[PDB]
């Protein structure tokens, strides 16, 4: 009865790969902000 | 309701009680001098070492291997074994003292193949 | 370490206020006002470390860092 | 093997200075603590007991 | 022989000054503590007991 | 007769001012403490016991 | 598995500085605390007992 | 008897997706207020 396939409570992926960030613009500044929310 | 046409008495019961658990433990205390047999690209040192002691009627081997970061080594050229990345620690022996701690082949077979 | 006692005397927590000018373009400079926030005696010759100046929308519009000028 | 799974929605202003938040500040908290092996198999009711628990009159 | 294996994702800002981090600050913590030899073989249920644990009615 | 034999590799900077070094600072430490005579012969298992220790089922 | 569900209407001026409000300040409070599995199935009356509870004369 | 389908007490969805906010107007102000209630 413990061998019956079951759906977990937290479905899906339990990890997220950090997304690489945008390439800085060529404006002469060190501060570069990604597409602001 | 006459003649016990409705007079009734019924009972029921159901019970269940499961439990389980596990635990593991290990301890090691000693001091061993090892030798650097490879220096890695980032400066970390691969270390291997062996100490053999023959007391009376046997031989014991204590072997160690791992990767040591140089900045963890203390001023007395010593580092605790928990700062070694790929720690391989071995403590074995031979002689009849060791042979007395191996299960008999038939017992070691019944431990794996007996139903219970 | 999280459990430790730091008792500083040369550091003050401050709030920086500025005006975003019309048609401001990135790379230009503006003046800021630095005001102490808790039980600091003076800000005579202090230096403001990198401070992001947020707007009402909580977005960084300027970065502040410099030497404070106190009347005396 | 034991699996502890968590899921939810966290408001950033609830996160403390040590990058930590109590589980009671997470909106859609889904907390799971399960295991496998014979230790877990020993805590499942037998199929016949699990049937009598549902279909027996009393 | 005992094997202690660990895997996960560590945020650098959680590492202390002694190049150490508690295991509760590692995101995808996979911790394993197993062993072999007859000591481990003595802690596995017999195949018949492990079958009766799953297929017996009660 | 008792024989105490030692072998190893010693780093000179570990040697103290009294020209002495603890045995735990020697890299390839080989330490042996054996003896002969009937006192040693009395601590060897009999050939039949030493065979039953290896070949008996239990 | 246990489910704790809540629903209601909250007046914003009742919310404290820690973004929290006691459940007695919510107008249409719907609070539910249920579970499933054999632990929950063990707390349901048997169909025959649940019928005698309603239809027996005394 | 525990397998009978039942309607929970808190019916409906028990979650709400935050709605994206309006695009700021081009008036030269940082403060932008959505349709005020």
């Amino acid at each position: 009865c413990a061998w019956i396939p079951a759906k977990p409570l937290v479905q899906g992926a339990t990890t997220a790969q950090p997304i690489p960030g945008p390439v800085p613009v060529a404006n002469g500044s060190i501060f570069q902000s990604a597409q602001p929310i | 309701f006459g003649n016990s046409r409705a007079d009734m008495e019924a009972s029921g019961g159901n019970s269940f009680n499961g439990k389980g658990g596990a635990n593991a433990s290990n301890t090691f205390s000693g001091t061993l001098t090892v030798t650097v047999d490879q220096v890695l690209a980032n400066g970390n040192l691969h270390v291997v070492g062996e100490k053999q002691i023959a007391i009376n009627q046997g031989t014991e081997f204590i072997r160690f291997s791992g990767v040591v970061n140089p900045r963890t080594i203390s001023g007395s050229n010593s580092v605790p074994s928990t700062q070694v990345a790929d720690a391989r620690i071995e403590y074995v022996g031979n002689g009849y003292i060791n042979e007395a701690q191996n299960m008999g082949w038939l017992q070691r077979f019944f431990l794996n193949l007996s139903p219970m | 370490p999280t459990g430790t006692n730091m008792q500083l005397k040369n550091v003050a927590a401050v709030m920086v206020t500025a005006s975003y000018p019309p048609f401001a373009r990135q790379g230009q400079t503006i003046d800021v006002v630095v005001s102490s926030m808790g039980n600091a005696k003076s800000l005579r010759g202090g230096t403001l470390l990198m401070t992001p100046l947020k707007g009402v929308d909580s977005q960084v519009y300027a970065l502040a860092q410099g030497n404070i000028l106190v009347g005396g």
